RNA sequence: AGGUAGUUGGUGGGGUAACGGCCCACCAAGCCGAAGAUCGGUACGGGCCGUGAGAGCGGGAGCCCGGAGAUGGACACUGAGACA
RNA sequence: GCCCGAGUGGUGGCCACUAUUAUUGGGCCUAAAGCGGCCGUAGCCGGGCCCGUAAGUCCCUGGCGAAAUCCCACGGCUCAACCGUGGGGCUCGCUGGGGAUACUGCGGGCCUUGGGACCGGGAGAGGCCGGGGGUACCCCCGGGGUAGGGGUGAAAUCCUAUAAUCCCGGGGGGACCGCCAGUGGCGAAGGCGCCCGGCUGGAACGGGUCCGACGGUGAGCGCGGAAGGCCAGGGGAGCGAACCGGAUUAGAUACCCGGGUAGUCCUGGCUGUAAAGGAUGCGGGCUAGGUGUCGGGCGAGCUUCGAGCUCGCCCGGUGCCGUAGGGAAGCCGUUAA
RNA sequence: GAGCCCGGGCUCCGUGAGGGGGGAGAAGUCGUAACAAGGUAACCGUAGGGGAACCUACGGCUCGAUCACCUCCU
RNA sequence: UGGAGGUGAUUUAAAUGC
């Protein structure tokens, strides 16, 4: 479990993170 | 009791002995401790250890307790003792010994600067003598106008 | 010391706590703010007429299946989409497109549509201001237009 | 360090009072648990006591008959007017017929009681009963 | 010990008589550090842990 | 979370029914702020009112009491009194 | 048939229930929830004993908080609602004068129980610095010695034929310090372990010998903080994310095996996270006990004449068991929950 | 000395292609992740990688595993 | 009689069900 959402909410902050950034 | 301050440890339990006035066993003038203070003060040795002498030595368990009524104001010991002398560092000496160890701390530091533990009570030495100098200043020992740093106890000191 | 500083001058500390924890109650938050009167559209109202835009059945929900009847109404002042529910049996005959609707809530503000009910909010009372348990018993009145 | 010098005296006497020891010793000693075990005594909810004074400090020894069920200082000592006082003897006590809320007053120090009778009140320092 | 019972200490005092000088002296029971004879400039007694261990034979009187 | 420039104060003066940076000339650099100022939201205020064993919580409706307004916004006369 | 009754019901709002906002009157080991730990500023909270003031505080008087509404009486309207008369209360936040002095404030004086402070004995993986030895792994060189070895559940990839593994001798490198080692010690915490010396932090105890309330806690604030990561420089045996092969497997982005970079080490800096646990903030007082253990004290016996081997009381710490009590229960229970 | 206007800046209301997530619907598909040691214990902070559940490294923790082997404790 | 560590560990036993 929060090995699954820490890395899923990385993900979604980086690449969200990413449209931001771009 | 107990203060376990930066420990957790019980504090030692001496204690001192419940007379409230003083042996005639033991015998000695108002005149003859007065001389054996000023003695000790000569030397070197400070108040605490000039208590500690005249303990071990003259066999008197606090100077209060014999002396006082001589001038009943109050109790008559060591450095009350010294003030009306002129023998009597203007510096109390809880405040000075705490500032004299500090000092020599920091020369350590200088050379050896790696040190968790020993930057720690450099920390731990220095918050002591603050409180110390902070209640000072209203009692009236130390003006209002100084306040506490690294230069200003390297002054003090030399 | 269970928590609380007691004393005799520090009892701002005590009246700052309280307002400070007090936000943790949703209700007491979100009307003190008036949440509760901005978001579910009527702006605040007991109810609202509309135009009934068109007339949809919608499923039921988890152990459950049946045509409920909804209604699609839009607010008149509000401006706003409202999907319905539509007490009575019968009913959805009654009510002719483009008739004015009064509309309620039903069952808690909350937001909580009835168990069955997924979305709806709200409640229909009226076609042609008169209202559908008049028109559920044959006698009553019946509609118009 | 301490505070509450009284209530430490208290809270010990009770919890003494509590397992039924015989007699009880409270380390810290005053005026305030002075006079405070001198009005329970005048009541009589206890027996006698000793205090030595030591160089160091008083001592109470206290002997205990019995009577006391719970005896509680108060927290931030409120002030109570003397209309007031119903309010805060509905609370603290366990029925009419106890009455020592003691207080503090212009008077000196009395129970609930003790000062309803004279009239006159003020600011709280403890309970007994 | 008895701290609630009134503390004592566990002290004495014991007049000693120097073997050097038969200098009398008045001693703590328990010396914390070197008490030196005042005419012979002698040690009475050395300080350990409790009481001060007496060094070899001096004359004892038990107060 | 820092704000403040008639801005805080001083001297002298104007104007006003009258004190007052109200206004103004000169001089000073204060004044306010984490005991929460400033800014933003919201809101007439009080007597009361609802509820609750109490403590408390919510509320400003008739009515009474005080203030504000009169299509938005500014402006004077006339009168003891209005900026009506 | 039940309720209620000119009402009864629907939606919405507020209050109660909800001690689900805790003052009265809540919690926080495992249910939500202790900050990873400390420091001290603002704040709150404060040992005893004497004297002044009477600011808080209580008492009395006096000025005053419109009417209405409320509560009680009597009276009026057929009755009541409603009103009239008389008594009370009312946000009730103001003021003036007299009086008390327990408490609290303030001021002054006085004292050692808290705190701090000193001297002497004492243990330890506390820190830093310098010094120094050995193990094993690897590597490289000479000799000796042949047909394998490596690897697995089987295998393969891979090691070895200019010779591996293995054994003997010689040399070089970096990491680390089994047993010791303990239900053990030290540290605020992260954490800490070859030996020797220098510098240095803390701590215990005996004696309170000195200061004389100097105290607690602590928002803000400041500081220390495993591993990983990052930065710059230096280093790199073994190990090893990523990665490259084999196997496994229906497939394997794996468990298993053979290589392998960053990193792991050193120096300086940054970063600041955790099931950073005892899931248990800190300080004081009070509340059956038992036992084991570490260190310090004490009275003895033993002695190798050293507290070396033991008995008991005491002080400080570190475990386990358990009375009263608490807990929902597990459990906790003088190291409190 | 108002309203009024003009040029620019800042903010807010009605409304818009497109875009994010939630609580769901539980008849399609992929896998077996956890819950039994879940068939490689599990979680945990950090880092990389994989379609996914997730795997691995390093450090921690037991809310940790089942005998066995060794060590202590009323 | 009941509790805490240190390390062997065992692959011969296969995804899913409204």
């Amino acid at each position: 479990m929060r090995w699954k959402w820490i890395k899923k909410r990385i993900r979604r902050l980086k690449r969200q993170r990413k449209k931001e950034r771009g | 009791m107990a203060r376990m301050h930066a420990r957790k440890r019980g504090k030692s339990g001496s204690k001192r002995p419940p007379r409230t006035a003083p042996p005639i066993w033991v015998e000695y003038t108002v005149e003859e401790i007065e001389n054996l203070v000023v003695k000790l003060r000569k030397e070197g040795y400070s108040t605490a250890m000039i208590g500690t002498i005249l303990r071990d030595q003259y066999g008197i368990p606090s100077v209060k307790l014999f002396k006082d009524p001589d001038n009943p104001n109050r109790n008559l010991t060591i450095t009350r003792i010294l003030e009306k002398h002129g023998l009597a560092p203007e510096i109390p000496e809880d405040l000075m010994f705490l500032i004299r160890r500090a000092v020599n701390l920091r020369k350590h530091l200088e050379q050896h600067p790696k040190d968790l533990h020993s930057m720690r009570g450099l920390q731990l030495i220095e918050s002591k003598i603050r409180r110390l100098v902070k209640y000072y200043k209203r009692k009236g020992k130390l003006p209002k106008n100084w306040r506490y740093d690294p230069e200003t106890a390297k002054l003090l000191v030399r | 010391g269970k928590k609380a500083p007691n004393g005799e001058f520090a009892g701002r500390k005590l009246k700052l706590k309280r307002k400070k924890f007090r936000w943790s109650d949703i209700r007491y938050k979100r009307r003190v703010l008036r949440l509760k009167e901005k978001s579910d559209p009527l702006e605040g109202a007991p109810q609202a007429r509309g135009i009934v835009l068109e007339k949809i059945a919608v499923e039921a929900k988890q152990p459950n299946s049946g045509m409920r009847k909804a209604v699609r109404v839009q607010l008149i002042k509000n401006g706003k989409v409202v999907t319905a529910f539509c007490p009575g049996d019968g009913a959805i005959k009654f009510i002719d497109e483009h008739d004015e609707v009064i509309i309620e809530g039903i069952g808690g503000p909350k937001g909580g549509s009835m168990g069955d009910i997924p979305g709806i909010r709200y409640k229909v009372v009226k076609v042609n201001r008169v209202s559908l348990k008049e028109l559920v018993k044959g006698r009553k009145e019946k509609p118009r237009r | 360090t301490l505070l509450d010098p009284l209530a430490n005296a208290l809270s010990h006497i009770t919890n003494s009072e509590r397992v039924g020891k015989r007699e009880v010793y409270i380390k810290p000693a005053s005026k305030l648990i002075g006079e405070v075990l001198r009005v329970m005594q005048k009541y009589g909810y206890i027996g006698e006591f000793e205090f030595i004074d030591d160089g160091r400090a008083g001592v109470y020894r206290v002997q205990l008959l019995g009577r006391i069920n719970k005896a509680g200082a108060i927290k931030p000592r409120f002030p109570v007017k003397v209309s007031e006082f119903e309010k805060w003897e509905k609370r603290f006590l366990p029925a009419f017929e106890f009455g020592i809320l003691i207080v503090s007053t212009s008077q000196g120090v009395m129970s609930h009681k003790e000062a309803i009778e004279k009239g006159i009140g003020g600011r709280l320092i403890a309970y007994v009963y | 010990m008895a701290k609630p019972i009134i503390p004592m200490p566990r002290s004495r005092f014991l007049r000693v008589k120097c073997i050097d000088c038969g200098n009398e002296q008045i001693v703590f029971s328990h010396p914390a550090t070197k008490v030196r004879c005042l005419i012979c400039g002698a040690t009475l007694v050395e300080p350990t842990g409790g009481k001060g261990i007496v060094k070899a034979k001096i004359l004892e009187v038990l107060e």
